[PDB]
């Protein structure tokens, strides 16, 4: 969740670029991100959204079971760039735009310019509409007319890993040890896959409701080899934009 | 008495609010979003009486507002955990005395 981000990194995007959300969401998936060529200085424009995925395909739930995707987004503006005011947002816009307020949350107080939105249904949301609100450089000096790069993270689905720094129940678990399997229990979870290493000994894998096991009793795996499949059905992905911040006249 | 379970602090926190909770044979424990959503009810164990792995809700109630709410009877503590928030150390109990 865009929260998991805040707790755990102060930036959320690495010198690389990469954002910290793909840490956890390990597939990659498209972003799209539209906005204006240019706006004028203390203006109003709308960034728009989207995160494709097949609305047709349900994803492991954390109860194991199949169910929708919801969907988030970390969208990094320009320094002195907020989400606009209410009051700010002219009158034909306020509709088109995504409920100012409520969906949009800064980053950090001093982030504000970094605004997070989700998890939301994810078949509610085909376009996410940011109001937003550009600086003023007269008044401010930290900005200036020019033109800027935004960045885009935008995710739909469960993630692989927890803050724990446990894997989820949507990712592939492998074999801990080479040998035979000698038997897989089940309540969705297989309790356990045991498998007869080597020299003896036997060994016992759990593996969490949702992943499917593409193994069988009587198989030989080797050490690492995948015991389910990737049930993972969303993605994280980036994409960048820039926009000029015009002088007036 | 008729209590609440609230999920998420005033501080952005992701944790089951009161962490702990008591009530009688009969009360009601209703759940709503605080924030840091979404959230959903997903028990941990309790002890012969009730069936915690059953009212575990995997309907991760996107709106906020209020999830729902739910009359135990079986005498005991029930723990249970944030499907999601489950590293971020969202857990809490129930009592039935
Ligand atoms: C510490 C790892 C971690 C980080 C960091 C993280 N997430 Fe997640 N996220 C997860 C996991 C795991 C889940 C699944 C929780 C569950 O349902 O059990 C999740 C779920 C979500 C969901 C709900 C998806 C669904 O279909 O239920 C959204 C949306 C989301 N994350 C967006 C993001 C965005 C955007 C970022 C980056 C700004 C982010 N997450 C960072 C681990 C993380
Ligand atoms: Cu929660």
């Amino acid at each position: 969740y865009p929260f998991y981000a805040q707790y755990n990194y102060d930036s959320p995007r690495e010198a690389t670029g990469k954002i910290v959300c793909a840490n956890c969401h390990l597939a990659k998936k498209t972003v799209e991100i539209e906005v204006p060529q240019a706006v004028l200085p203390d203006t109003v424009f709308k960034a728009v959204v989207k995160v494709p995925y097949d609305l047709d395909i349900q994803q492991v739930q954390a109860d194991g079971s199949p169910s929708g995707l919801n969907v988030g987004a970390v969208l990094m503006l320009p320094e002195g760039f907020k989400l606009a005011p209410p009051e700010r947002v002219d009158e034909e816009l306020m509709e088109e735009v995504g409920d100012f307020y409520y969906l949009v949350t800064p980053y950090s107080e001093t982030d504000e310019n970094i605004l997070l939105a989700g998890p939301l249904p994810g078949e509610d949301y085909q376009e996410m509409i940011f109001p937003i609100l550009s600086p003023n450089p007269a008044t401010d000096a930290g900005v200036y007319f020019g033109k800027y790069s935004i960045h885009l993270g935008g995710n739909r689905g469960r993630g692989q890993v927890y803050p724990t720094g446990e894997l989820s129940n949507n990712n592939a678990f492998s074999a801990s040890i080479a040998g035979t399997i000698a038997a897989i229990e089940d309540n969705g979870f297989g309790f356990d896959v045991t498998i007869q290493p080597e020299d003896g000994d036997a060994v016992v894998t759990s593996i969490l409701p949702g992943p499917e096991l593409i193994v069988a009793v009587g198989d030989t795996v080797e050490a690492g080899q995948l015991l389910t499949t990737n049930p993972n059905v969303g993605g994280f992905g980036q994409m960048d934009s820039e926009i000029v911040l015009q002088s007036s006249s | 008495a008729s209590v609440q379970i609230k999920m998420g602090t005033d501080k952005y926190a992701p944790l089951y609010e009161p962490k702990a909770l008591s009530i009688s044979a009969g009360d009601t424990v209703e759940f709503v979003m605080n924030k840091v959503g979404p959230h959903n009810v997903i028990f941990d164990k309790v002890p012969a009486g009730e069936s915690a792995p059953a009212l575990s809700n995997t309907k991760l109630a996107i709106a906020p507002g209020s999830f729902y709410s739910v009359t135990l009877g079986t005498p005991g503590t029930y723990s249970f955990y944030c499907t999601p928030h489950r590293g971020a150390g969202m857990v809490g109990t129930i009592t039935v005395e």
